[PDB]
DNA sequence: GGTTGGTGTGGTTGG
């Protein structure tokens, strides 16, 4: 069985869920455009 | 990894470090899905040509660290391996194909502000960002340098290290290595004339290769650290293995039993 | 001393 988590994953609670950004996180997003 | 940087303490809560209990040893990386699954690659725990066989009562996994080496009190969590399933097709003798392996915890773990699963990609989510020049994170306690030959600097990091990598053409990856690619891995890094380092190195293998996903702002894991020639030599690109190509396997061992 | 280092006795955390 795959156990608690899933409906959560991906989201972390110093960040994501703080509405904060970690410091290159945008680099990545930046790399997603087009 | 090789120019990357200290990581941002929760800023990869589903890192896993995979350890020898004896001797102590850090082996691997390894990443956190659920309360009681742990992804790693298959070479950190079965490698034939290195006479490497490791069992579940070998090894820990350590949860929620930051630190390569102090314990990290009341904040790490350190579990026992109730099981460890290799894929059943890891080609080890050819070219690490399918170098994917879970590992189920013997008791589940709590999370924690350090400790938070990793989401598993979908095909929407691997269609829309698994292409060529979008970026993705690795991280890890590997090595900074290549250490067989003598170089300059540390050869290990005091903490977690993050780097931010471009997924590769296929044609790409498929010229830089002699090794026989396949369509259960992807390539990352930069080219020579992009002027940006970074890769992955021994000891990072295991660890994940992770996207944002810009529609629902989750972490996704799309490869597994894999191999490589060297660390951080132009020409060359890391290699990992495509977690959402081996998405069937994975469901199926991780939903067989309802205990 | 402690399933571990030191600006310690909190801290990314008890005693
Ligand atoms: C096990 C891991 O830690 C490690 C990850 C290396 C990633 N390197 C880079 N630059 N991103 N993997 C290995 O060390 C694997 C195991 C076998 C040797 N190997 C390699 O990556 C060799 N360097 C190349 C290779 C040999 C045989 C078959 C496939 C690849
Ligand atoms: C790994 O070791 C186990 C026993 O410890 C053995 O049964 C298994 O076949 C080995 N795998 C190899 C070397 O292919
Ligand atoms: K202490
Ligand atoms: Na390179």
């Amino acid at each position: 069985t795959f156990g608690s988590g899933e409906a959560d994953c991906g989201l972390r609670p110093l960040f994501e869920k703080k509405s904060l950004e970690d410091k290159t996180e945008r680099e990545l997003l930046e790399s997603y455009i087009d | 990894i090789v120019e990357g940087s200290d990581a941002e303490i929760g800023m990869s809560p589903w890192q896993v470090m995979l350890f020898r209990k004896s001797p102590q040893e850090l082996l691997c990386g390894a990443s956190l899905i659920s309360d009681r699954w742990v992804l790693t690659a298959a070479h950190c725990l079965l490698y034939p040509p290195w006479d490497k066989n490791f069992t579940e009562n070998d090894l820990l996994v350590r949860i929620g660290k930051h630190s390569r080496t102090r314990y990290e009190r009341n904040i790490e969590k350190i579990s026992m391996l109730e099981k460890i399933y290799i894929h059943p097709r890891y080609n080890w003798r050819e070219n690490l194909d399918r170098d994917i392996a879970l590992m189920k915890l013997k008791k589940p773990v709590a999370f924690s502000d350090y400790i938070h699963p990793v989401c598993l990609p979908d095909r929407e989510t691997a269609a829309s960002l698994l292409q060529a020049g979008y970026k993705g994170r690795v991280t890890g306690w590997g090595n900074l340098k290549e250490t067989w030959t003598a170089n300059v600097g540390k050869g290990q990091p005091s903490v977690l290290q993050v780097v931010n990598l471009p997924i590769v053409e296929r044609p790409v990856c498929k010229d830089s290595t002699r090794i026989r690619i396949t369509d259960n891995m992807f390539c990352a890094g930069y080219k020579p004339d992009e002027g940006k380092r970074g890769d992955a190195c021994e000891g990072d293998s295991g660890g994940p290769f992770v996207m944002k996903s810009p529609f629902n702002n989750r972490w996704y894991q799309m490869g597994i650290v894999s191999w490589g020639e060297g660390c951080d030599r132009d020409g060359k690109y890391g290699f990992y293995t495509h977690v959402f190509r081996l998405k069937k396997w994975i469901q199926k061992v991780i939903d067989q039993f309802g205990e």
